[PDB]
């Protein structure tokens, strides 16, 4: 299993989504920093809930 | 040579244009026919005539 | 809770429906009423929604703005033929028995047609060409299959009048016209498996709905009364038309129900049927335009949506979006390839909306506190339940106290926001990039150099947009699926479109360019600037006369490569193949040869890396050049998107670096030839001219061979043009071969960086043929050129052949020869872009549909299969390497030298 | 087809050319001295049957002679100045037979569109918009057509000390580096106008 | 449009030279000689007195108060 | 005058004269137009003539 | 004496049983009428015995990956 | 290692690779085993880095490849020159080229502006010059105007002297009595009173002047020997072998010509293809025309989306043109041919036949306002709520 | 109105000047007429267009302080430096010989003529410049600004006619807070984004919400 890129653009867009509504961070992050690069770094980390589901 | 219209300045633009009163001949190449025409200048009426 | 339409299929409405999803039953021609408010039982009534203030609607309960509108029904006395319908009408008419109803054809022939609808469902031009070899085949047809009954000719008159051609009991043929009931009648009969064959689908179009019983009315926000400056109610054509409905249908009732004669109410029945007709359609063939009030025909249904501007073909537009800006663009090399630098002007009015949380509260307390004015600040800011708030200077110093978690600030843009960038004409896929803000004074969108091929931009007065997206999902997406990095090579012939243009490879060559070496203070200053980071100098390579120590620029270079890379290949500058062979005879023999070896051997034109290490040859346009960019190929491909970016910003400033602080320049002696190169050119351009004259007086005296292809005259026009391209092409050989290569005109020529030899030899040698449409200059006066020739003259000198170069200077028939070819040259220029235009519009029509689906094949869109296994292997052209699947040469090779290392 | 055409027309193009009989042009050294003087005038340069204007119809039987030293009997005419078949703005341009003929063109449009004191009434004429150079500079190098014409009296341009060389890479595809001392001392400085128009309208 | 005070190119002062080299070059004398006597050895400073025009007197005559 | 748009077809008769500059207005008091369509590509009609 | 196949431009034609023909039809979840089409008057029809209705399968030679099989259904 | 044993591993490691793939890896791997002296691990590990590699190559799901090919055709051609040319060779046929030739084959024109033909040798007429020319007086299409050194039409006096050279007529290999007598066995109604090498000829007593001269014309260019519709040939040499390049387009003719090698000859006309190989043949054509006229402006395509456009224009048996006349002008979403047209009847027909969109494309995504099913519009989420 | 309402006459939103002229006067028709006049000082800066003669057009692209400005030995600091680059593909030999037709005529202390065919030959002009005390080739040895060590090549160096064109910066830039097409959507689509061109496109304030109905297909109420 590998993730197309458009999974995983799809994948950063909603979990920036979540993150920026509320929801926590599973990671520490530096200070000041926008919801993008906190959901980049999290990805990076290998630490994702969302799943994708393929036909 | 201009002119003051409403206090913006026009110039008129010569217009090149086909010798009027003078026959043209040319051929085309769809029809195989051969065709001549004049433009004929009567008091600013402008007439084509081709045979 | 929000799903997505998956699709839209279409059908004909049935009476039934009409009925029960109408609300109210419109029979009184009411109009808005004189205190503009809605009448019962009107046109506008409220049950069919409000778009006047200060009322509710009557079935939702919404305020005008917030009332979809509902639909309402008109009750028809008589059935009306839908204008649309009636050639489909009339086609039916003919092909079903007038007893039976059913379609006059032959059991076998019903079961071979279905069986070929069946196969040609999909394609809709067969499936139109199948139902009209039915009709054609049925309305042949005389005697009924079931019943034997006479079938009388059907006559149809546009638009709505059918006739049956009957015969009396004299023979004589009379036209029985068949009202809408008589076809009615005849429609209902036909049984449901008939339809298909008959072009129909007996489940969402009947025969029966197309003549209508129930004409549903738009609610007013469909027709909305748009009003006049004076204050008057302008009202809608389809609110007239309407209006006009209904008191032709009370009218056609109240005689109906009062026992009147027959031509009355067919009197009235055609008018209900015109006035129906022109209110779906006022431009219907052979129907008389109705006139506004204002005697001006009335824009109808048909009208509203056929229009270019209107629902169809009107939404799709280009207009103003919103977050947007465009300024002129200036060069600078000292950003990252991924980063674009903007004014702050522009950066303190492109906002973008940043929801506050735990680990960035801090930030935006200081943007807020900052205001409207101080770069880092913001210029609105949205309260958790949602009005929006200017920061402005009287409440700056409250809305950051009060500044928690679920509040949404429109900060400026600071560094590292992403961004789009645009450059019109818009031709291919890498014309939109995503980049990250950089803010910088001044008013211009700075951009990095090696990003210009892409782009295809100069900076002589060239102008860009770019976009700032707003929602999270969209920078995601600019992010990770739009960046810079990603897109180095090109998805059109699988090499890079990013990389050295100019400088990036004369300064290049200027470092490697065997013979060069350069001091210490040199060697650390260029590594400082190109970034690199190094804390101790290599073992210096040859020591200076009064003892400092020197580095040659090859390993200078080669501080820059991977630890690992290796790769050899031929550049440009080969001029000398047999030193290139002996390279290769070594390298192939030994596959890692001792490097002391290959430094005897060294040769500028044959390039060859070992271990990260620059043993042999010199930079040029084939290393990381527009295209053939080998190594930086080499580098994407195998060590990823990061690594190539780095390399890249830090060879393109080391190079500038060398070629700045070393002098490069050209001067009016680049192109100085030696006398004895004059006199060859000379006694060259002299013997073609001869040999030419002597072309034309044997065609004077007919001494010549006419080829098949051409008469004497082409041959002979054939024959001067090949004698003098080879001329010019002897001329610019022998001053490319007195010109040196330390000229500089010549190493921007050999390396690529810029211009041709050609240029060289039009600037020194000579400047050659001058052609239109490819032929020589003809269009003159009668029998010449210019006025200066004498009549009939076909020499060379005489139609367009010029003998000076531009160092020497054009006389002037030579001068408006030289104008007639760059005339033309114009002229190209301005009509291919339109031309290619065109063809790429057709084919982005014909073609932007097609994609990839998740079992690798490709589909069109109406489910026909296109292609299996995309490209007949399944491999991505961007990721092919030269169109190769996979080049197995290089993955031996590597392979095979690392683990023999 | 032995035809003889006549034209007394309005909007045929003609130019100047010198009669030559005989291989001798009919202009001689004297009228070139009456003509420097003052005693002579072009129009009585035409009414003397020295200069003959053709049109494109006459031209057709005419031989011309590029320049004076290649008149031989067989010539019928002798061109005045071919340095004069360009336009106007085209003559700005120094040494044009120098260059490609796409660069001349791009050059007369620039010089189409360059700031200068184009009029010296501008302080007081109103239009919707103009520009003024501080200091405009006659060109060192210049055509001897540009001082008859007048465009000295309005200049519209600066002389550069320009230097071929890379620098920085901050020059690369056409961009230019400009010196910021110069810039302050009062090079390329230039003033725009604009001006806006309010009515008192009855109605 | 009236003389620059400073040369563009090196900041040298020639803004009062330029009335005496123009009196001078109307009286015949060579051009060469008199910038030389003025003290203008660069070119840069030389191009500034040779290339000027004085238009202040051409649009001093239209006045706006 | 104002506009253009002469009577009998012909349109930009008359055109906004140009102050950028001296070269500017002297070369559009000298400017001669065709009346042929721009947008066909009349090859023969564009290209300079002997 | 001259057949069609011989020409380098015309690849191998093939006509499929009803086993094979069900099992591609059910391998891309199809119908018969999504598949490409090739007219009852093409040569390399007549040159087989093709019939409408029925699929033949097209062996290309492939400049990228060699060989390459393609679907096409009779019509008239 | 044995080759077998390098042959068994490819088939056992890189099963998934593509025909070519593993032979010309065959073939590589042979030669540097001879040349070097491998190994069985460095033979391992070059195939697992060829399969990762390959892996690694595929195409995502969701890629939009049709927009991709569109604008990578497009965008080369406005850099690719606009016709305004004229090449005249010698050995050459002139040929129309670069952007012209691109949109006559994309929109699929039913002739050609400059039909060509290319026709191969049989061994027996190869490898010799003389062979060569016998076939191409075969295939010559001979006129007697090009048989003529020069013609003489004086229609003062009712006669028509045509001089016909000796080096074109034995070039051609007819004779002065061979092609009169071909001449009166077609031309019955006149008389030829022929004289030593000029031809003579009346037109059965005529009497207007117009009346000879269309006659005279109806014999210069009447065709003696050589199929119909091909003009002047030019045999060349190319490689080792003579090809006969020929004007013209008569396809299925030339095919029966002796001689004649039917297996490697092509014409320029892909309709004609179409009509005597079939679709695939015609497929194929259309691929080398357009990968020709692309090589020939020196620029570069990669061959995928050529064969993309080559497959998507012959879908349906017939060669059709791209355009609106023929792929556009059928576009089944209703919608989406709604916003190209001028009428509304399209809408009655659709709400007639029952036509369902399926909302598979572009600009119907677009006006309704919802993700395009492209690239990101294609995936689906799902998450396990408990989280830490 | 059609109380009373504002119709005041204001200066364009993205400019600035001083008034210069102020005047009033009457119509053809006695109405009352005002001119304002607004001048603004537009020193060079970043993005301004600059074209020589030669059709060699360009924008600038740095302003460098004089210290880092390299010099000659005999003094001269250039106010403009160009790219080398430019010149073979362009073929204007012109731009050459009028820089060393310019550096001789400020040498010499008359202008050159350059009146087409019948101008000064270069060969003189080059001649000349050698008789002055310079290199005929029209190159200098140039010290750079900030190393202060020698260019290693010599430089060619002269006079150049240049002017400003009316295309400035400060007229073209402009951004919209609250343009695209057709070949930016295909573009977008092309790239694979779905989300951006819902985004860029859609934007909000014109789309709505809809309930439909799963069992027939009509809007539900
Ligand atoms: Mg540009
Ligand atoms: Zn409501
Ligand atoms: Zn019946
Ligand atoms: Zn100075
Ligand atoms: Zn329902």
């Amino acid at each position: 299993f590998k993730y197309t890129r458009f999974e995983k653009a799809r994948i950063i867009g909603a979990r920036a989504l979540q993150i920026s509504m509320g929801a926590p961070v599973l990671i520490d992050v530096p200070p000041g920093i926008t919801p993008l690069e906190a959901a980049i770094l999290e990805f990076e980390k290998g630490v994702i809930p969302i799943t994708v589901i393929r036909p | 040579g201009y002119f003051i219209i409403n206090g913006s300045e026009r110039v008129i633009v010569s217009i090149e244009d086909i010798a009027p009163n003078r026959t043209l001949v040319e051929k085309d190449e769809r029809q195989e026919k051969y065709i001549a025409k004049v433009f004929s200048y009567r008091h600013g009426y402008r007439a084509l005539v081709a045979v | 809770m929000k799903k997505v339409i998956g699709s839209i299929e279409f059908g004909i409405l049935s009476p039934q429906e009409i009925r029960k999803m109408s609300a109210v039953e419109v029979t009184v021609p009411d109009t808005y009423d004189d205190d503009g408010y809605p009448i019962e039982g009107g046109v506008m009534d409220k049950r069919m929604g409000v778009i006047d203030p200060g009322l509710r609607c009557e079935t939702c309960g919404g305020r005008a703005g917030e009332c979809p509108g509902h639909f309402g029904h008109i009750e028809l006395a008589r059935p009306v033929i839908h204008v649309g319908f009636a050639k489909t009408i009339y086609r039916i008419l003919e092909s079903t028995c007038r007893e039976c109803g059913r379609i006059k054809l032959t059991d076998e022939e019903i079961e071979e047609y279905m069986k070929k609808i069946e196969l040609a469902r999909n394609r809709r031009s067969e499936f139109n060409e199948i139902i009209k070899e039915i009709h054609k085949k049925a309305k042949e047809r005389m005697v009924c299959p079931h019943c034997g009954a006479p079938q009388y000719p059907i006559k149809f008159e546009k638009p709505t009048i059918y006739w049956e051609i009957r015969k009396d009991e004299q023979g004589n043929e009379y036209r029985h016209r068949l009202m809408p009931t008589e076809v009615r009648d005849w429609l209902e009969k036909i049984p449901d498996k008939d339809l298909p064959l008959l072009g129909l689908d007996p489940e969402k179009s009947r025969p029966e709905w197309m003549v209508l019983t129930v004409l549903p009315v738009p609610p007013v926000t469909a027709r909305p009364s748009i009003t006049l400056e004076t204050g008057i109610r302008a009202e809608d054509d389809l609110t007239h038309k309407l209006v006009d409905i209904i008191r032709i249908n009370n009218r056609l009732k109240q005689n109906i129900e009062a026992g009147a004669p027959q031509l009355i109410i067919e009197d009235l029945w055609d008018l209900l049927q015109y006035h129906v007709t022109t209110y779906i359609n006022n431009e219907a063939p052979g129907v008389p335009p109705a006139k506004h009030k204002s005697g001006r025909p009335l824009k109808t249904l048909a009208q509203r949506l056929k229009g270019k501007e209107g629902r169809f073909r009107g939404n799709l537009s280009g207009k103003r979006v919103n977050f947007s800006a465009r300024t002129v663009i200036s060069p600078d090399p000292m950003i990252s390839i991924n980063e674009v630098g903007v004014p702050v002007e522009v950066a303190m009015e492109l906002t973008v909306p940043e929801k506050v949380t735990e680990f960035n509260i801090e930030r935006l307390r200081k943007m807020v506190l900052n205001g409207p004015d101080k770069y880092p600040g913001a210029n609105y800011v949205i309260d958790p339940e949602g009005r929006r708030r200017r920061i402005m200077d009287s409440n700056k110093e409250t809305l950051a106290n009060q500044l928690d978690i679920g509040w949404t600030v429109e900060r400026h843009l600071m560094d590292g926001d992403i961004v789009l960038f645009n450059r019109q004409p818009s031709l291919h896929r890498m014309s939109i990039m995503a980049h990250r803000v950089r803010v910088m004074p001044y008013r211009t969108f700075r951009l990095n150099l090696a990003v210009c091929p892409p782009y295809n931009a100069d900076f002589d007065g060239d102008e860009m947009n770019l976009h700032v997206p707003q929602t999270e999902e969209a920078q995601a997406e600019a992010r990770i699926l739009m960046e810079v990095q990603n897109h180095i090579i090109s998805p059109r012939y699988g090499g890079p479109i990013i990389g050295g243009i100019q400088d990036h490879i004369s300064g290049g060559y200027l470092l490697t360019r065997e013979g060069a070496y350069f001091t210490r203070d040199e060697v650390e200053q260029m590594l400082m600037f190109a970034g690199v980071d190094i804390t101790e100098l290599p073992e210096p390579d040859k020591y200076d006369e009064n003892g400092n120590p020197l580095w040659s620029g090859k390993t200078i270079f080669s501080l820059l490569l991977p630890e690992d890379l290796t790769v050899w290949y031929r550049n440009k500058l080969c001029d000398e193949p047999e030193r290139c062979e002996a390279l290769e005879k070594l390298i192939e023999e030994k596959l890692m040869p001792d490097p002391e070896e290959v430094r005897k051997l060294a040769y500028d034109g044959f390039v060859y890396i070992q271990n990260g290490k620059l043993l042999s040859g010199a930079i040029d346009k084939k290393a990381y050049g527009r295209e053939d960019g080998i190594i930086l190929d080499l580098i994407v491909r195998e060590y990823g998107v990061e690594r190539a970016r780095q390399f890249l910003d830090q060879v393109t400033k080391l190079t500038i670096w060398v070629i700045t602080h070393k002098g490069f320049t050209t001067g009016i002696d680049d192109e100085d030839l030696p006398e004895e190169a004059r006199d060859r050119i000379r006694e060259i351009i002299r013997e073609a001219e001869e040999r030419v004259n002597k072309l034309i007086e044997a065609y004077k005296r007919g001494e010549l061979e006419p080829l098949p292809g051409k008469s004497l005259e082409d041959t002979l026009e054939s024959l001067i043009m090949a004698v003098l391209a080879e001329a010019r092409d002897n001329a610019g050989a022998v001053a490319e071969k007195y010109l040196g290569m330390d000229n500089h005109t010549v190493i921007m020529a050999k390396t690529g960086a810029r211009g041709k030899i050609l240029n060289i030899t039009q600037m020194a040698a000579l400047l050659g043929q001058q052609s239109i449409r490819g032929k020589r200059l003809y269009r003159g006066f009668r029998g010449r050129v210019l006025s200066h020739f004498k009549p009939g003259d076909l020499g060379a000198r005489a139609k367009g052949f010029v003998v000076n170069s531009y160092k020497s200077g054009l006389t002037p028939q030579e001068y408006f020869f030289h104008a007639m070819g760059g005339r033309e040259g114009l002229v190209d220029t301005a009509v291919r872009t339109a031309q290619s235009g065109y063809m790429q519009r057709r084919l982005i029509n014909a073609l932007q549909d097609l994609k990839v689906e998740y079992d690798g094949t490709v589909r069109s869109p109406e489910g026909i299969i296109v292609q299996f296994k995309y490209g007949e292997d399944g491999v991505d052209p961007m990721k092919s390497w030269r169109g190769k699947t996979v080049d197995v040469d290089r993955i031996i090779v590597r392979t095979l030298l690392k683990m023999r290392g | 087809v032995k035809e003889v055409y006549v034209n007394s027309d309005d909007g045929r193009v003609r130019r100047p050319l010198i009669i030559v009989e005989n291989g001798v042009p009919k202009l001689t050294k004297e009228h070139v001295q009456a003509v420097k003087e003052g005693r002579l005038k072009w129009s009585d340069l035409i009414k003397m049957g020295i200069i003959e204007y053709l049109d494109a119809e006459e031209e057709e039987n005419a031989y011309v002679a590029m320049w004076p030293w290649e008149v031989t009997e067989e010539h019928t005419h002798l061109e005045l100045m071919p340095a004069a078949i360009l336009g106007l703005p085209a003559s700005l341009v120094p040494y044009p037979e120098h260059n490609a003929a796409p660069r001349n063109t791009y050059g007369a449009g620039m010089a189409k569109q360059s700031l200068g004191l184009g009029w010296a009434n501008f302080r007081i004429r109103v239009d919707t918009r103009g520009h003024l150079l501080h200091y405009p500079q006659i060109p060192l190098v210049n055509s001897r057509i540009m001082k008859a014409v007048g465009y000295e009296d309005r200049p519209a341009g600066q002389n550069f000390v320009v230097a071929v060389l890379a620098y920085q890479g901050y020059n690369m595809e056409d961009a230019i580096i400009i010196n910021k001392a110069s810039i302050e001392r009062g090079l390329a400085r230039s003033t725009f106008f604009r001006t806006y128009e309010a009515e008192e309208k009855k109605y | 449009m009236i003389v620059p005070v400073r040369c563009f190119t090196c900041g040298k002062v020639i803004g009062d030279k330029y009335y005496e080299f123009k009196r001078r070059v109307e009286a015949g004398e060579d051009p060469e000689k008199v910038l030389d006597d003025l003290g203008l050895e660069r070119y840069c400073c030389r191009r500034m007195l040779l290339s000027h025009v004085e238009l202040i007197d051409d649009i001093m005559h239209y006045r706006v108060y | 005058l104002a506009t253009g748009a002469w009577p009998g077809g012909r349109t930009g008769v008359s055109q906004l004269l140009d102050r950028t500059n001296y070269m500017s207005t002297l070369s559009h008091l000298r400017r001669v137009t065709s009346p042929l369509d721009r947008e066909q590509p009349h090859f023969e009609a564009r290209d300079l003539h002997g | 004496e001259f057949s069609i196949f011989d020409h380098v431009l015309v690849p191998e034609h093939r006509v499929l049983s009803e086993e094979e023909k069900k099992a591609l039809l059910e391998k891309y979840k199809i119908t018969l009428a999504q598949l490409p089409q090739i007219k009852a008057s093409d040569p390399a029809v007549k040159a087989l015995g093709a019939k409408p209705g029925d699929v033949i399968e097209i062996k290309r030679k492939s400049p990228t990956a060699g060989v390459y099989y393609y679907y096409r259904v009779v019509v008239e | 290692v044995s080759l077998s044993t390098i042959k068994s591993l490819i088939e056992k490691k890189g099963a998934n690779l593509p025909e070519n793939v593993k032979s010309e890896l065959y073939e590589k791997l042979k030669k540097y085993n001879e040349k070097y002296k491998l190994t069985k691990a460095e033979i391992e590990a070059i195939i697992d880095d060829v399969v990762k590699e390959y892996e690694r190559a595929l195409v995502e799901p969701g890629e939009p490849v049709g927009t991709v090919a569109a604008q990578s055709i497009g965008e080369p051609s406005t850099q690719m020159t606009l016709n305004t040319f004229h090449y005249a060779g010698v050995a050459e046929i002139n040929v129309t080229l670069g952007l012209p030739r691109i949109i006559e084959i994309v929109d699929a024109r039913k002739n050609p502006s400059t039909p060509m033909m290319t026709v191969y040798l049989d061994e027996e007429h190869r490898y010799d010059r003389a062979k060569a020319e016998e076939v191409a007086r075969r295939i010559e299409g001979t006129t007697l105007e090009n048989l003529a050194r020069s013609t003489t039409l004086d229609l003062i006096n009712f006669e028509f002297i045509v001089e016909i050279d000796p080096e074109r007529l034995e070039r051609s290999g007819l004779t002065m009595e061979k092609v009169v007598k071909k001449l009166e066995s077609s031309f019955k109604s006149a008389e030829f009173e022929v004289d030593g090498y000029t031809l003579i000829v009346r037109p059965k007593k005529a009497d207007k002047i117009s009346d000879l001269r269309r006659f005279a014309e109806k014999i210069k260019k009447h065709r003696l020997k050589g199929l119909s519709g091909v003009g002047k040939t030019i045999v060349r040499k190319e490689g080792d072998e003579y090809v006969i390049y020929t004007e013209g387009s008569n396809f299925k003719q030339v095919l029966k010509v002796p001689g004649v090698d039917p297996t490697r000859t092509r014409t320029n006309n892909i309709h004609e293809i179409a009509e005597v190989l079939g679709i695939e043949a015609a497929r194929n054509a259309i691929i080398d025309e357009i990968v020709s006229t692309m090589q020939e402006q020196g620029l570069e395509v990669d061959i995928r989306h050529i064969m993309l456009v080559a497959d998507m224009m012959t879908l349906d048996g017939i060669v059709r043109p791209i355009g609106r006349h023929g792929v556009v002008g059928e576009k089944s979403s209703v919608l989406a041919r709604a916003a190209f047209e001028i009428t509304v009847q399209h809408l009655f027909e659709a709400a007639e036949k029952g036509e369902v969109d399926n909302l598979n494309g572009v600009i119907e995504n677009v006006l309704i306002g919802q993700p395009v099913p492209v690239g990101t519009g294609m995936v689906k989420l799902t998450m396990k709520l408990p989280l830490r | 109105p059609r109380e009373r309402r504002e119709t005041s006459v204001a200066v364009r939103p993205s400019e600035k000047g001083v008034v210069d002229k102020v005047i009033i006067t009457e119509t053809g028709d006695g109405t009352k007429l005002v001119k304002v006049t607004v001048r603004d000082l537009r020193i060079p800066e970043l993005g301004d267009k600059f074209a020589s003669r030669h059709g060699q057009k360009g924008v600038i692209g740095l302003i460098v302080p004089q210290e880092d400005m390299p010099w000659t030995e005999s003094g001269i600091v250039p106010d403009l430096i160009v790219n080398p680059h430019g010149i073979p593909s362009r073929m204007t030999v012109g731009q050459l010989i009028e820089a060393i037709g310019g550096k001789v005529a400020s040498l010499k202390g008359r202008r050159v003529d350059g009146t087409a065919f019948i101008g000064e030959p270069e060969e003189k002009l080059r001649k000349e410049l050698e008789e002055l005390g310079f290199k005929h080739t029209g190159r200098e040895i140039m010290y750079d600004g900030i190393t202060g060590k020698r260019l290693e090549a010599d430089i060619f160096i002269g006079v150049i006619y240049y002017q400003r064109l009316h295309h400035m910066v400060a007229d073209k830039i402009h951004a919209r807070s609250r343009r695209f097409g057709e070949m930016e959507r295909d573009v977008l689509v092309g790239h694979g984004a779905a989300m951006l061109l819902i985004e860029r496109l859609l934007e909000e304030s014109d789309k709505t919400e809809v309930w439909v109905c799963e069992n027939c297909g009509h809007i539900a109420l």
